């Protein structure tokens, strides 16, 4: 039946603007502090984190520490 | 009036510092303990059967 | 009863009667108890005494 | 629900008890200002008394409108939790 | 007996949940709290046995999430601590009820 | 309300009583005393106390894996 | 069609299998890497039952549960030390002989 | 009118199963084209699971090497 | 140490699955207790006797350790 | 217990949205508010933070004054010792 | 805990029950002058509060005073710190549940008039569960201090485990001074 929604013309602008970003991006200053520090100096960091348990692993083991890329 | 305005808006000012952080707010008025508890149905609300079928 | 305009019905008798001995009960419980362990709690002499 | 004499008889009493009022010049359609001579913080001291006295909450752009006795019944007789 | 004091809620709370519209708002609470009072009486039962008793009931049905030696199942540790919280929460949920 | 009538749900719906809800009970107390049945008979037969009670208790008279039970 | 339900194995690695060239032979690889597997959960069920005996031993005995069962406490301790795959993240102290 | 021993008001639960009218007196729903095919592989995948699972032989590496082990615990003690 | 042979031996205090933290001086009369305890359903008036000199000795064994604590006191000043 | 008022109409919007209009936990009712709130409007948020720290300051202090009471220090009564090598093959020790 | 879950318990039926009474009010400043109206509801609350604050012989009075000596003779930093912390929320307990008890049954009436016609105390089936649980926060307290926190019980068995270093409970009990035996009972009666 007549079960659509009553489409609100705002509603649907902010669906729009909400999915079209990617227009709205303009390397400020705050986007390359965002980008330089989540998703380079974070995932860095996790990394470094990762490779740190595993070569304390392989003290504690005695073991010789691996190598990672 | 100029004066009444600013005395106005000191007073507002002063009642915003002093206000009662939790007022009593009567139970089923907006923001009390029994608001939206049990509402009664809304109008103009239609249930539709057979939606779905093969044929019509 | 009423006073001015508003009248005031009296609280059912089972009710009274269950509230009134309940606590009576309580009341007398720690009277008992408190002669029975009096002493003990309070440092007057020793549960083997 | 709540009657609309009962209401009348509550309202009038909230305003009969009150210092600046003649009780006997109270009629459900006078107007606070006009008749009965109080002033607008009067009248919200009534709305507040009224408010007290029916378990009820005005917002207060409703509460400066209630001015005069028969808005007063009016609108508690409107209210479905008077 | 123990087994019945785990399930018997589960299975008053199925039984009103997925055939409510015929047991109704008197019918349901009927059985709901009586399902949970026969879970009470069995947890007193259950205590006398096990804390009074100074016995342990143990119980396994299945192995559940099975690996190498991730060791899980779908067992029953009966104690005298496990029977003391099983009386507070039947009589409570009974009274709640 | 107006429209929940026409509302089907598992648990009944608002203000849910059925004509015949006092035969509806009876039946799911027959019911509930029919599944207890299995899980009475698993719970006898899974059940395992290794130590004997110091008194006579109710487990006594179905459940048999008592002191049965040793780690070797 | 198959004959019957129950595992036909043999408990011996096999043959024409070089240790030091084991990628030579690809048959001999899988069938060596295949032992293996089956010797590593061979150990792991022996580890299970001594884990099995252990807790029936600490259910049985009760408060002198510490004196009882260190035996076997040390047995499945010393079962369990080269139990995994990939278990490197279990300290030495346990997982290393 | 006590509510433990007044009938209820409602002969029938509200509303219908799957928003479905109900079909004239003395006559029956029509089935879906769907609904047969779904139904008998319903049917035939709760039996094939069942059956097949439950007269499966048990022969899994776990309980080999269970058997195995105990095999072995034995000659050893 | 103390100044109370424990007459209570190993064998028979595991045997009455003495409780670990109790293994002590006052064990021999704790066994009597316990079992009463277990028999009369842990009731707080029923095993009077045996409550009473289990107490007594527990405190006797308390006021062993002040006095040597006191001695040990007056001893470093 | 028991059926209460119409929620009302909800608020229809007839402005352009706010990007985060998802940061406001709407319902059917003309009252809605943030799914964030702050139970205390009359502070202010490091206000807020400040008097809560004072808080657990408090609590800090009053954990290092306990440290300098030195409460261990002036126990009333020497170890227990339990007999039979303080019960080492009881509590697991070699026998 | 199993104290606890009983007179909890009760506290928060009786606190349903007087404001299912009161047409969902659920709020202390409009609730005064309603002891007269709610006889049994009334001393529900009273019998509950009390065994709350550990009134002597109650079912509080068994549970909370025994932590506290436990607490003081735990010669610890950490011991300090949770006396410290036990005695001075004794104390507040004692005040606060006072204070609602006086809010709810014993100020002077503030609720409106609206209200305080058309208030009925607890019918049967929620009279039931609250006299239950007024003969449980009596009674269980004194009936389960043998069997649960008794001096040296087999009744745990190994459910609960204790180091022999660890266990300071006849410590506590032949050694905690009168007065800190009683510090509980005197911050009772100043909150109150």
């Amino acid at each position: 039946g007549g079960m659509e929604a009553n489409k609100n013309k705002f509603i649907e602008d902010w669906g729009t603007a909400r999915e079209n970003l990617e227009f709205n991006f303009r390397w400020t200053r705050r986007n390359l502090a965002l980008v330089g520090i989540f998703g380079i100096a974070i995932p860095v960091l996790v990394y470094k984190g990762i490779v740190r348990e595993f070569h304390m692993q392989d003290e504690d083991n005695g073991r010789p520490y691996r190598k990672f890329m | 009036p100029d004066t009444i305005d600013r005395l106005i808006a000191d007073a507002e000012a002063s009642y915003n510092k002093w206000r009662h952080p939790d007022p009593y707010i009567v139970p089923w008025a907006p923001g009390g303990s029994k608001f939206t508890r049990n509402p009664a149905p809304p109008q103009g609300i239609e249930i539709v059967y057979d939606y779905g079928r093969e044929d019509n | 009863t009423t006073y001015k305009g508003v009248t005031i019905h009296q609280p059912k008798r089972w009710h009274t009667i269950t509230g009134k001995g309940l606590c009576a009960v309580m009341w007398f419980w720690v009277l008992y108890r408190a002669k029975q362990d009096g002493p003990v709690v309070l440092g007057w002499r020793h549960p083997w005494e | 629900h709540l009657s609309k004499e009962e209401v009348i008889q509550r309202v009038l009493a909230v305003v009969k008890d009150f210092p600046k009022v003649d009780p006997s010049k109270v009629t459900p359609d006078v107007h606070f200002q006009k008749d009965l001579g109080l002033d607008s913080l009067d009248n919200v001291e009534i709305v507040m008394a009224l408010e007290e006295e029916f378990k009820l909450e005005i917002p207060d752009k409703e509460a400066d409108k209630i001015d005069s006795c028969n808005l007063a019944i009016e609108y508690i007789a409107n209210h479905p939790m008077a | 007996m123990y087994l019945l004091i785990v399930f018997l809620p589960l299975i008053g709370s199925s039984f009103a949940g997925f055939f409510g519209r015929f047991l109704g708002s008197e019918g349901s609470a009927i059985m709901t709290t009586t399902c949970v009072s026969f879970s009470s009486i069995l947890s007193l039962i259950a205590f006398y046995e096990v804390a009074l008793g100074a016995s342990a009931c143990y119980l396994r049905i299945a192995p559940w999430i099975s690996s190498e030696m991730f060791d899980a199942s779908w067992g029953f540790l009966f104690d005298s601590l496990t029977v003391v919280m099983l009386i507070v929460v039947t009589f409570i949920s009974s009274l709640v009820h | 309300g107006d429209f929940r009538t026409k509302v089907w749900s598992m648990t009944g719906g608002p203000y849910c009583r059925p004509k015949h809800w006092k035969r509806n009970t009876a039946i799911a107390m027959f019911g509930v005393v029919l599944v207890c049945i299995p899980i009475a008979m698993k719970s006898a037969e899974l059940e395992q106390r290794p130590h004997h009670p110091v008194r006579p208790i109710p487990s006594q008279l179905w459940c048999k894996n008592f002191g049965t039970k040793d780690y070797e | 069609g198959r004959k019957k339900g129950y595992v036909e194995f043999d408990e011996s690695p096999p043959d024409d299998f070089d240790p030091a060239n084991p990628y030579k032979d690809p048959v001999a690889m899988l069938e060596m890497r295949e032992y293996i597997v089956r010797e590593k959960w061979i150990q792991i069920e022996k580890a299970k039952i001594i884990r099995e005996k252990l807790r029936w031993c600490y259910r049985i005995e009760g408060v002198n549960h510490l004196q009882k069962c260190r035996h076997l406490v040390n047995q499945y301790l010393e079962s369990t030390r080269g139990i995994g795959w990939g278990k490197d993240g279990r300290h030495p102290s346990l997982h290393a002989p | 009118p006590s509510r433990w021993t007044s009938p209820g008001h409602e002969e029938r639960p509200k509303g219908y199963l799957f928003n479905r009218t109900p079909p004239p007196p003395g006559q029956s729903r029509k089935w879906e084209d769907w609904e047969l095919p779904c139904y008998i592989t319903s049917f035939l995948t709760i039996v094939i699971l069942g059956v097949g699972l439950n007269a499966k032989p048990d022969l899994t590496i776990e309980t080999w090497a269970h058997e195995k082990a105990l095999e072995r615990l034995k000659i050893e003690n | 140490g103390s100044s109370k042979k424990m007459i209570a031996t190993q064998e028979e205090m595991v045997e009455a699955r003495v409780p670990l933290a109790y293994r002590d001086q006052c064990a021999h009369l704790l066994i009597p207790l316990n079992k009463c305890r277990q028999a009369e359903f842990y009731l707080p008036w029923k095993c009077e006797n045996e409550r009473h000199s289990y107490e007594k000795c527990e405190y006797e064994l308390v006021m062993e350790r002040m006095l040597q604590m006191q001695k040990i006191r007056e001893e470093q000043k | 217990s028991g059926m209460g008022l119409p929620v009302g109409k909800h608020y229809i919007p007839d402005k352009p949205l706010p990007m985060n209009e998802e940061l406001l936990w709407d319902n059917g009712t003309p009252f809605p508010e943030p799914c964030i709130d702050r139970i205390a409007d009359t502070v202010g948020k490091y206000e807020a933070l400040a008097w809560l720290c004072g808080g657990l300051s408090f609590f800090a202090s009053l954990g290092l004054l306990a440290v300098w009471n030195d409460k261990a220090s002036k126990i009333p009564f020497t170890p227990k010792v339990y007999p039979y090598d303080n019960l080492r093959v009881e509590l697991g020790g070699e026998p | 805990l199993m104290n606890h879950a009983f007179f909890k318990a009760l506290l928060f039926l009786s606190a349903g029950s007087v404001i299912h009474a009161m047409s969902d009010e659920q709020d202390m400043r409009k609730m005064g002058g309603l002891a007269s109206s709610f006889p049994f509801t009334y001393a529900m609350m009273l019998m509950g509060s009390l065994s709350l604050i550990g009134f002597p012989f109650l079912t509080g009075f068994y549970s909370k005073d025994v932590i506290l000596e436990l607490a003081y003779t735990k010669y610890t930093i950490s011991g300090n710190f949770a006396f410290w912390l036990g005695s001075v929320s004794v104390l507040f307990t004692s005040y606060y549940s006072f204070r609602s008890l006086f809010l709810t049954f014993l100020v002077p009436t503030n609720s409106f008039g609206r209200d305080i016609l058309r208030c009925h105390d607890a019918p049967i089936p929620m009279a039931i569960p609250l006299i239950l649980l007024a003969l449980g926060s009596l009674f269980v307290g004194y009936l389960a201090k043998d069997m649960m926190i008794g001096l040296g019980t087999n009744f745990w068995a190994n459910s609960l485990f204790v180091l022999p270093k660890n266990e300071i409970l006849a410590e506590s009990e032949f050694a905690a001074p009168t007065i800190t035996k009683l510090i509980p009972i005197l911050f009772s009666t100043s909150g109150a």
